[PDB]
């Protein structure tokens, strides 16, 4: 019916919104695991 | 057709991704704040 789904808008902004979160997540993690190879890299 | 009409996820879109952009920020800045991204290096 007129919106099989309509407001795409909260599926998408959810998606988009988790999507970003990951990304933020990952990001973070990477930035980590520099320091943890720098710090571990101590000897 | 008729222009001025229905939902265009666009402008939402960009609301969310420019809030999701601001959330990365804070999270970084607390961190920071933290000194853990912080280092005494020579």
């Amino acid at each position: 019916p007129e919106s099989p789904k309509g407001p795409d808008i909260l599926v998408v902004l959810l998606s988009v919104m988790g999507a970003i979160l990951l990304i933020g997540l990952a990001a973070l993690l990477i930035w980590k695991l520099l320091i943890t190879i720098h710090d571990r890299k101590e000897f | 057709g008729a222009l001025e009409e229905r939902a265009i996820p666009i402008w939402w879109v960009l609301v969310g991704v420019l809030g999701g952009l601001l959330l990365l920020t804070i999270l970084v800045l607390a961190m920071w704040k933290v000194g853990f991204f912080k280092r005494n290096r020579p």
